[PDB]
């Protein structure tokens, strides 16, 4: 019932089949989908992989989980939820960070350990997937492809300084000091037209305080694709990188990465007349996992 | 918000 | 209706798309009707290109007429005004799409979903307001009429999959048959169909070009959407949704990727052959639109006949040399024949499996392949072999551990002036799919070159090349060799031993793959030939590069009584009549030879026990003759592992030429019987 | 040499409830009073 617009996804099926999937992973099945079963271990294959490391995640207290897509092609319950992992990234990464936090805090209730819970709900448990599929270049993702997950290899060139990103604007009213905090929505910031009070109203006492803001990582990575094909009579070619949070100033120049993330493509302001956008719209890729 | 109905499709 | 006057002109839309819309249903020369069956396809998700075979009309139209009934000429309205036609067959398709019979499995393009998406909303909303007014109580077509004129449905522009386009005429069965040059697309022919024949240039890469952004508003709950027909637009900020309209409550608009439509694009300014150049004058390019599932399929170096509308756009130069409404031109590309084709897109089918079979079961494919490279070229036998193994290729290896051995042929034609050595390179650039003829010193002064532009489409740094990155998986053809200057002679050294130019030069940290088959034709030191020196001093090349090419024909230049007589007249009677003299073998034209090379670079045979042991044996006393010769007059220098390697490979490709998995005892012999008489004509 | 673009729309989603005060609620509310007003069992302003 109610898949979201626009998309294939069930928010109620999509926990669920990730629960499941959580609840009973075991490495056998990935040695299984490897056509290694003569490798079959006794002790690690019958451990719960993700159980055990869901546990040293909280007594470590690190906020992100790794996961390996090939993983979920492994269970049979949730290999749909592997394509729907491609073809939405956005929504389905959240899901499954609700559904970390969820199984996180349902795993220390039903313990009852002495661990306090305070913690573990005001965290934001994050989870970053990896070993998406194949490399396919970039001279061959068509743009209907843009906003899945791609995996890229090549050789880290140049990387860029930090770069402040806005995340809650500080307009303050000059008149009767209504500082309201705006949040910004798909990078966008919708100014009170006039005072936000309704006692005092002056439009022109708004002048937004560009200090006191709250901003966040972001670092642009140019990455150099090494991919594994390359077409008849084609140079290499530079892909722009855009970690962020964490991730910044991880990856060096001339470090050899395979990076994982969303394909996203964004409009090109042409400067010759302001607030007037390019047809064609630049391509690059938001990252998500670095190995 | 952006929830519709299942019917459509699958 | 005095500002805008009116024209009646001999075009009937109406008529004409009633033509259409028969012709869709009703055509069944190629049990099912051809273009039914194929939207059927792709209404399973399988096609995602309606190609609308002019042909087919035009055979349509012959029907017709022939039984008497009066049918409108399509085909010539379809050339003379081709942008409309293009929304009239999308139109016409529209409405004639069957149903889907296979549903989404969770593995279908998010396109596709997105599609089903729509069209389910925009049924449901037809069907409810039909049930409102119905069950208000005031035919069923008047309904219709009522629901459909009063609800916001997506339009049909945005729950289609497929793209269209228009294969040209064949010239044979019959404008767009015949191609035209750049320089003869005048003015007069905007709007057309036209065949552009030349040389593709500069293709950029795959960029998405909006075609209509899609915004959504989360007050109204609607999503608006903003067609885009031009190289730059405005975007959207207040609500245009008619209620959000209507209310004055505020609304703010946001970008939503995921729901615009896009559209492949690609620009790839194709210019002129050198046969179409005028006399004095100099080659000019034209500019090329591909949009679609047309992209990728236009390379540099292609020589195509590209089919497109030849749409004009506004002017975007200085405004001083404006004057008047200035238009600048493209063709919208729709069909492209590449007029040689790749050995990657190979493929057997019954078409190039009768001519192989007429081939092989005729027999003696050696020789017929050897004497068919450049008929009019008498006597050279030999080297004809080597071009043709070049042309084969031999087998590449890849050992687990990262090793790669080579799998191509390097050929040097040292030899006296005047011995036809330059005419074989171009007619193997004539034979090979890709390729590039270098020269000289001044010309091609770079083969490497670390040329880092801008692309004007897309402002990312694009990395561009020399020859040996065009003649990547072909033939770079180099013609005097010797006179080349050092720079490029040590580049070539790593083009020919591996397959990558590695470059550190300021701005460029790279590695390019060139996987090119070196050809080379250089005199030996002080022009011809001087028995007086030393074979390794007149070749001048040093031994580390001379190591490199596996044959290396020496060509010399010696008269003689009787063969001198047999050449000359070879020679007058190809000046009398233009055609080679014997009647004895009808020559493979170079497009019959060209499928049975790809179709024996499809095959990857491998060597033998007893093969091994006779290869390496033959080594071994090979060594040991070099050793024993070092320093007396008929040194060609030490033989090396390459040595072997070559061997190897001429027997690969050697065994490629019968069409055979397994190499042979007797390609080895005959690989060896090369190697050995590439310096016979020293004696 | 190019055409006016046009600018589609479609409603997707349920969105904030209409208040009353939204003229197209206004709207619907007389068409409705319009179509039912019922005097003496009779649609008088329909038939009128
Ligand atoms: N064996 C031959 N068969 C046909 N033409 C020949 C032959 N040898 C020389 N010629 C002619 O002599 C000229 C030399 O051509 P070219 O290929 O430029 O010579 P090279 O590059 O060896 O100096 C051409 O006109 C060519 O047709
Ligand atoms: F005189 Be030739 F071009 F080798
Ligand atoms: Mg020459
Ligand atoms: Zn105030
Ligand atoms: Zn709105």
């Amino acid at each position: 019932l109610r898949i979201i617009w626009g998309t294939n996804v069930s928010i109620q099926e999509c926990t669920t089949n990730f629960r499941n999937f959580l609840m009973s992973f075991k490495y056998k099945f990935r040695k299984i989908l490897d056509e290694r079963e003569e490798f079959i271990n006794n002790t690690t294959d019958e451990e719960l992989y993700y159980i055990k490391q869901l546990n040293e995640m909280r007594e470590l207290g690190t906020s992100n989980l790794n996961l390996d897509a090939r993983n979920l092609l492994a269970y049979k319950q949730t290999e749909d939820l592997y394509h729907q992992l491609l073809n939405y990234p956005q929504e389905v990464i959240s899901i499954m960070d609700q559904t970390i936090k969820d199984c996180m805090v349902s795993l220390i209730v039903d313990n009852n350990l002495d661990y306090d819970l305070d913690e573990i709900e005001t965290k934001f448990y994050k989870v970053r997937p990896y070993n998406v599929g194949s490399c396919k270049g970039m001279r061959e993702l068509n743009p209907n492809d843009i906003d899945k997950l791609i995996n890229l290899k090549g050789l880290v060139l140049r990387s860029t300084p930090v770069i402040p990103d806005m995340k809650v604007a500080f307009f303050k009213c000059n008149v009767c000091d209504h500082t309201m905090a705006v949040e910004i929505d798909r990078g966008v910031i919708q100014e009170p037209a006039r005072c936000e009070r309704i006692d005092c109203n002056e439009p022109n006492s708004m002048s937004l305080i560009h200090n006191r803001c709250s901003f966040a990582d972001k670092q642009v990575i140019k990455l150099q694709e090494t991919p594994d094909f390359v077409p008849d009579g084609q140079t290499p070619h530079s892909i722009s990188l855009c970690v962020y949070d964490e991730l910044v100033d991880s990856c060096r120049a001339g470090d050899r990465i395979e990076v994982t993330g969303t394909f996203r493509s964004i409009p090109i302001r042409a400067n010759s007349r302001q607030r007037v956008l390019k047809s064609l719209y630049k391509t690059y890729v938001d990252v998500v996992h670095v190995k | 918000r952006l929830m519709v109905d299942r019917k459509l499709g699958v | 209706s005095a500002a805008l006057p009116s024209i009646q002109l001999p075009v009937d839309y109406n008529n004409l798309f009633n033509e259409i819309t028969d012709f869709l249903v009703t055509f069944k020369q190629d049990k099912g009707p051809k273009y039914m069956a194929m939207l059927q396809k792709v209404a399973n998700r399988e096609l995602n290109s309606v190609i609308i075979d002019l042909d087919d009309i035009l055979q349509y139209q012959n029907e017709k007429f022939l039984q008497g009934t009066q049918a409108d000429d399509l085909v010539s309205a379809i050339q003379q005004n081709a942008n409309h036609f293009t929304e009239l067959f999308c139109r016409a398709i529209d409405n004639n799409m069957p149903l889907p019979t296979k549903e989404i499995d969770y593995k279908d393009d998010v396109l596709d979903v997105i599609l089903n998406q729509r069209r389910l909303r925009n049924e449901r909303m037809l069907s409810d307001r039909t049930n409102e007014i119905r069950s208000e109580n005031l035919m069923n077509d008047a309904l219709r009429e009522v629901v459909e004129d009063e609800t916001e449905l997506f339009p049909p522009n945005l729950t289609r999959r497929y793209f269209l386009y228009f294969k040209p005429l064949s010239q044979n069965c019959a404008i767009s048959s015949k191609p035209l040059s750049v320089r003869q697309i005048k003015g007069d022919f905007l709007g057309q169909l036209i065949t552009v024949r030349g040389i593709i240039t500069r293709v950029s890469d795959v960029k998405p070009a909006v075609e209509v952004i899609a915004y959504t508003c989360d007050q109204c709950g609607y999503e608006v959407f903003q067609e885009v027909n031009s190289r730059t637009f405005t975007p959207l900020s207040e609500c245009t949704s008619e209620e959000c309209s209507q209310n004055q409550t505020k609304g703010q608009l946001f970008m939503s990727t995921r729901a615009s439509k896009f559209s492949a694009f690609q620009e790839c300014k194709i210019q002129e052959l050198s046969q179409q150049v005028p006399v004095g004058h100099i080659p000019r390019s034209l500019n090329i639109h591909v949009n679609g599932t047309l992209v990728r399929s236009l390379s540099p170096g292609d020589i195509v006949d590209v089919t497109g509308i030849f749409l004009p756009a506004p002017y975007t130069g200085f405004k001083a040399l404006k004057a008047g409404l200035l238009t600048e031109t493209y063709l919208e590309a729709q069909f492209v024949r590449q007029h040689k084709k790749k050995f990657a897109s190979f493929s057997l089918t019954s078409d190039v499996e009768e001519r192989v079979m007429e081939l092989i079961t005729s027999g003696d494919v050696y020789n017929r392949l050897a004497k068919s490279i450049a008929p009019e070229i008498y006597g050279n036998l030999d080297v004809k072999k080597a071009l043709l193994l070049l042309l084969v290729g031999g087998v590449d290896k890849r050992v687990g551990d990262g090793m790669k051995i080579r799998g191509d042929i390097n050929v040097c034609l040292m030899g006296d002036p005047g011995v036809a050595k330059s005419q074989l390179l171009k007619a193997i650039c004539k034979i090979s799919p890709r390729g590039v003829y270098t020269t000289g010193k001044g010309s091609s002064g770079v083969g490497l070159t670390a040329a880092v532009m801008k692309d004007p489409v897309t402002d990312e740094m694009i990395l561009e090349g020399g020859a040996l990155v065009l003649a990547d998986n072909g033939i770079c053809c180099i013609d005097e060799f010797d006179k080349m200057d050092e720079s490029d002679r040590t580049a070539i050294h790593e083009v020919m031993e591996q397959q990558t130019i590695s470059i550190s030069k300021a701005g460029i940290n790279t590695t390019l793959n060139a996987r090119t088959s070196i050809l080379a034709a250089a005199n030996p030191l002080y022009g011809r030939y001087n028995p007086r020196l030393s074979p390794l001093d007149n070749i001048n090349l040093p031994a580390a590069l001379l190591s490199r090419f596996d044959i290396l024909f020496l060509m010399l230049d010696i008269p003689s009584r009787d063969d001198d007589e047999k050449l000359a007249e070879h020679v007058t009677y190809v000046h009398m009549h233009n055609k080679q003299p014997d009647l004895d073998f009808t020559p493979v034209e170079p497009s019959k030879m060209r499928e049975y090379i790809a179709y024996a670079k499809t095959k990857r045979p491998v060597m033998s026990e007893a093969v091994n042991d006779y290869v390496v044996q033959a080594y071994i006393r090979l060594r040991q003759d070099s050793k024993r010769e070092m320093d007396s007059k008929f040194s060609f220098g030490q033989a090396t592992p390459r040595t072997l390697l070559g061997i190897i490979r001429l027997s690969q490709a050697l065994a490629k030429l019968r069409l055979a998995d397994m190499v042979d005892i007797d390609d080895v012999e005959e690989a060896l019987r090369l190697v050995r008489v590439s310096k016979e004509s020293l004696y | 040499s190019f055409d006016r673009p046009e600018i589609y729309s479609a409603p997707v989603l349920q969105g904030e409830s209409p208040n009353d005060d939204d003229n197209t609620e206004i709207i619907k509310s007389f068409k409705n009073f319009i179509l039912e007003f019922r005097l003496d069992s009779q649609f008088i302003y329909r038939d009128q």
